[PDB]
């Protein structure tokens, strides 16, 4: 019937004045449109059946018409950029945001679909799709009293939508824009669906990934707890955004780390500090060193959460991106912790995968871990303890590593080497 | 001890094609 068309059979369908062989041959784009390999994007585009499509989106009178070319058209749109802009050049915006709110759910959902491929796109076209005005007609369509009354696929496909709406920088999505859509997400974020939950906690990371006041208003609308609590779920596709959502957030000032703190969200850390799942960790471990390079009572309350242990054990065993994480957080605790912290991070047994690191090639590394081994031999001089630490260094043979460094190609690791031994050895 | 953000994600576009 409709399978295996040429594209010199559609544009003779399409070309015809007769609807019913322009939804037929239309039907054919969209099966063409459709295949697992390689659908021939370019070929239609050159055919130049993107306004024709466009045309028959408005066709109130013949709904399938309507439904069979926005599929063809989401197809086309979820190509290159190019093929995108091909979609929006012929003016397909403002027709599927009109058709948001067909009384037919398949037509409605098919113009989501392609409105979240157009913003996905980037910042350029996000915002255009905005400025025509996609944003209420969107919400309006989850303005109800339980989501759950919803089509499972057609509330996914929205939540998608309204991610990529938040998606992007340089520039971020509007202010106002975020405030419109911050409470139907927060709402979404509370919902039972798996893959709802999951990008939504996408959205929220977007939104957090940015200034503090990006953060603030974010967090203003009370998702930290509910982020935490996803934070501890049992499927990775919602850890994951939830995770980067929560490090984000402690990107921030203080009192924004202060209610991640107070959410609980360290209770999960002795898990993701050892996810078998290696971006887990390292992004756990990010997370750790933004909290560690916070206030005194908040690398106090990293200590009585015994996350000092999981730090030692991510630095002596894990990926290298980790590894340089836990570094980083090292670095920060000894810079903003007291002398009793540093002690005690010395007593769990930092020193000797610390000293292990600097073995590496990488160099910032090891003057993130110079940083930190001059720290920690200052905490040591207010205590007149430095000949133990310089003795638990050598025994260990971070002294070799430290003299060998002196000849290093850098000049702050040759400095910095060149200050310890001159200092302390 | 200044916080890091994150870095810059790769995937610059997110789309998806209805099979």
């Amino acid at each position: 019937g409709t399978v295996n068309w040429s594209v010199e059979d559609i544009v003779k369908g399409i070309n015809s004045n007769n609807l019913e062989s322009q939804l037929q041959a239309t039907q054919a784009a969209r099966k063409l449109l459709s295949r697992e390999k390689q659908p021939p994007i370019d070929n239609i585009i050159r055919a130049g059946l993107i306004p024709k499509f466009v045309s028959f989106l408005g066709k109130t009178d013949c709904s399938p018409i309507q439904f069979e070319s926005a599929w063809a058209l989401t197809n086309i749109a979820s190509g290159t950029s190019e093929q995108t802009k091909a979609v929006v050049d012929g003016g397909a915006i403002p027709a599927f945001i009109s058709l948001l709110a067909s009384p037919h759910a398949h037509i409605s959902e098919q113009a989501v679909w392609a409105l979240g491929n157009i913003a996905g796109d980037g910042s350029a076209f996000r915002d255009l799709v905005i400025k025509h005005g996609a944003i209420d007609p969107l919400l309006a369509l989850l303005a109800v009293p339980d989501l759950s009354t919803l089509a499972c696929g057609y509330l996914r496909n929205l939540t998608w939508t309204l991610s990529n709406l938040c998606r992007n920088k340089n520039p971020a999505p509007p202010l106002d824009a975020v405030e419109q859509i911050l409470p139907t997400l927060v709402r979404l974020l509370h919902h039972n669906d798996p893959e709802v939950l999951a990008d939504s906690c996408w959205a929220i990371s977007y939104l957090t990934d940015g200034p503090n006041e990006r953060i603030e208003m974010v967090v203003k609308k009370g998702v930290v707890p509910q982020l935490v609590k996803l934070l501890g779920a049992t499927e990775l596709p919602i850890v994951t955004p939830a995770l980067r959502a929560i490090g984000n957030i402690v990107t921030g000032t203080d009192e924004q780390t202060q209610k991640v703190i107070d959410a609980g969200a360290l209770a999960v850390f002795p898990s993701l500090l050892t996810n078998p799942k290696t971006n887990i960790q390292k992004e756990a471990t990010w997370t750790m060193s933004n909290i560690t390079a916070g206030r005194q009572d908040q690398i106090q309350q990293v200590v009585n959460h015994g996350l000092v242990p999981f730090l030692v054990g991510v630095l002596s065993k894990a990926d290298f991106k980790t590894q340089k994480e836990a570094a980083w957080a090292i670095t920060n605790y000894t810079s903003g912790g007291t002398v009793e912290q540093i002690v005690y991070l010395v007593h769990c047994g930092i020193i000797e995968p610390l000293m292990n690191l600097l073995s590496a090639k990488d160099t910032k590394i090891i003057q993130v871990i110079l940083d930190a081994i001059s720290n920690i031999f200052q905490a040591a001089e207010k205590l007149g303890e430095t000949e133990k630490l310089s003795i638990m260094i050598e025994e260990c043979g971070g002294l070799d590593k430290i003299e060998a460094l002196q000849r290093h190609e850098n000049e702050s690791v040759y400095k910095a080497s060149l200050n310890l031994i001159e200092k302390y050895f | 001890a200044r916080k890091r953000s994150a870095s810059p994600t790769k995937k610059l576009r997110y789309v998806k094609r209805r099979f």
